[PDB]
């Protein structure tokens, strides 16, 4: 039965008529907010005299 | 503020308008009831906990 039975071609369309877009690009932005906390103090007591 | 440790620490009625909350706060922990028992999630540093 030695014979060629089928084939596949590596053909493609040309988008001179822009039928296909492919992947899309868009711009994005994210924000991170980092407010600074206040921390507990350290004190040096004295004598008011 | 009224239910904070500040009032129950020394005298119950210390709090006055001179005290304020620091705006720089975060959601420190989130407790979920998972199938009848509680699981503690540490979420303090997540970008959406601020």
């Amino acid at each position: 039965d030695l014979a060629v039975i089928g084939f596949e071609l590596d053909t493609r369309f040309t988008n001179t008529n822009r039928r296909q877009r492919g992947h899309l690009l868009q711009t994005r932005a994210l924000q991170f907010r980092h407010p600074i906390p206040m921390h507990a103090p350290v004190t040096l007591p004295m004598d008011t005299m | 503020m009224g239910n904070s440790n500040a009032n129950l620490l020394i005298q119950r009625g210390m709090l006055e308008v001179s005290d304020t909350i620091d705006p720089a706060g975060r959601l420190k922990n989130l407790f979920v009831l998972l199938g009848g028992k509680v699981v503690k999630f540490k979420v303090d540093r997540l970008p959406r906990a601020v």
